[PDB]
RNA sequence: UUAAGUGAAUAAGGGCGCACGGUGGAUGCCUUGGCACUAGGAGCCGAUGAAGGACGGGACUAACACCGAUAUGCUUUGGGG
RNA sequence: AGUGAACCAGUACCGUGAGGGAAAGGUGAAAAGCACCCCGGAAGGGGAGUGAAAUAGAUCCUGAAACCGUGUGCCUACAAC
RNA sequence: GUAUGAGUAGCGAAAGACAGGUGAGAAUCCUGUCCACCGUAUGACUAAGGUUUCCUGGGGAAGGCUCGUCCGCCCAGGGUU
């Protein structure tokens, strides 16, 4: 029997490298603890990894596993997705570009 | 602070358009060569 | 003034050592158990204190 | 005395608006600076409603907001109280017996779009 | 016990090796389009209104192809099933 | 690369104008292109199914490097490389 | 195609506050109350110029230097005698 379930956000419209900043606060946590912490960090970021996290527990649930109670956050990770690009007009007739950047967001747990 | 474009529609008729380009005949010229490019608009 | 040469893995993440987040004091509410902010009000349930708040 | 990133006219308008609720409203949503700033503002307009006279109804009046009504009132009429008023038949009696200190602030949660952490500051 | 001596381990962060991912579109294989020629035809259209266009025609119709108020087509002679 | 143009190209775009002028090919043998359920406002994801293969799921053949991460065997806080 | 500088400069003259609505979600949308700004103009009408931006009902992927339930943005219908 599998003893794990994951879930990830593909192409969110955040940046990678603040995303980042929240989830290593969250990583090695048990799933009673990861939730509170997130709600209390007034992030943008921090009430994605939020959805992300409580997929991850519904999977486990309903998919494969029981006991909520047990669960740990064993994985998490935050990579690059596509970005935009965009310019924008400076002075004296010159332009330069601006990155529009996007994360894809993935989160694992386990039994234990 | 003005500048150089000022937009008038009897002017652009009357220096640029189908007729001025007609009765030249450097204008038609102009036609032709546009003509043998394949432009969608050969006159303003 | 301009940057005279590019800064490498090493240094950049050496920068980057105190540019981190913290999760401050966090207690348990003596109401409904849940957690929340210590001299805050409990936002799960409106209770400070021992008393309720957020209602009429 | 907390400049709150007003001038001086500005700074003064706004302390003027935001003891004029509270007192018809008798408990608010605020910033936590704010909040401060007028717990003192408040208690000092509730020792004149206190005091009773007329001196003390005219030194009020150059700090309570006029043309606002506070209603919850009717015998039968459109009788309307206009928050001085309340403050004198009202707010002054209730704290008789009590000395000072008729207000308390409580804290919630940082703003959304901002961040800024907000508070309830009501009465008894 | 007191003195003199010798002294490991513990990483806020960093390096090297390895394993797995993300981004990005190189490489391989492929062709719907091109390039240089050969053999044959044809080498002008137009006041009986041209070349090129504008605007229209469909049960729903923005666009391209076709067609002209007889408008996504009409008659006639042959082929085909 | 081969025509500027393998794709709705003398187009979008730039200029008062004459004129200048691009980028952009590939799921599978067959759409069989994911019914139903669960988290979620949605996007996205996890099962279950199609299929020889889905880490072939439409940003779809192969999927190199720069660059960004996660995990670990060994080293590192008296040292001028 | 992707880094470094770096989560750094900047976010383009100016007064808001609170209550209540709507909503998955509100400093930024709606309704109210008081406060503040222009007033030979920051008010009313018109010729150029633009060319559907005008009205009603929905939407929130991109545009809007933040946000967005909103819009001179997007989808469907309608308006000029
Ligand atoms: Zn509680």
């Amino acid at each position: 029997q599998i003893t794990s379930a994951k879930a990830t956000a593909k192409t969110v419209r955040t940046s990678p490298r603040k995303a980042r900043l929240v989830i290593d606060l969250i990583r090695g946590k048990s799933v009673a603890d990861a939730i509170s912490i997130l709600k209390f960090t007034p992030n943008k970021s921090a009430g994605i990894i939020e959805k992300v996290l409580m997929s991850a527990v519904a999977n486990a649930e309903n998919n494969f596993d029981l006991d909520v109670e047990s669960l740990v956050v064993s994985e998490a990770f935050v990579n690059e997705g596509p970005t935009m690009k965009r310019f924008r007009p400076r002075a004296k007739g010159s332009a330069s570009p601006i990155n529009k950047r996007t994360s894809h967001i993935t989160v694992v747990v386990t039994e234990k | 602070m003005k500048r150089t474009y000022q937009p008038n529609k009897r002017k652009r008729q009357k220096v640029h358009g189908f007729r001025k380009r007609m009765s030249t005949k450097n204008g038609r010229r102009v036609l032709a060569s546009r003509r043998r490019k394949g432009r969608k608009v050969i006159s303003a | 003034a301009v940057p005279a040469r590019r800064t490498s893995k090493a240094k950049k993440a050496k920068r980057r050592t105190h540019y981190k987040l913290t999760i401050k004091g966090l207690n348990a509410c003596s109401n409904c158990g849940e957690m929340k902010k210590s001299h805050h009000v409990c936002p799960a349930c409106g209770h400070y204190d021992g008393k309720d708040v957020m209602s009429k | 005395y907390r400049k709150l990133g007003r001038t001086s006219s500005q700074r003064k308008a706004m302390l003027r608006d935001i003891t004029t609720d509270l007192i018809i409203n008798e408990r608010i949503v605020t910033t936590e600076a704010r909040a401060k700033e007028v717990r003192s503002t408040v208690e000092k307009m509730i020792t004149l409603g206190k005091r009773g006279d007329l001196h003390a109804r005219r030194q009020a009046a150059t700090f309570v907001r006029n043309e606002v009504a506070s209603v919850r009132e009717e015998d039968e009429s459109i009788v309307v109280e206009s928050a001085l008023q309340k403050l004198f038949n009202d707010l002054g009696p209730r704290f008789a017996e009590r000395q000072g200190g008729y207000t308390r602030i409580l804290k919630t949660e940082p703003r959304r779009g901002d961040a800024a952490p907000m508070v309830v500051i009501e009465f008894v």
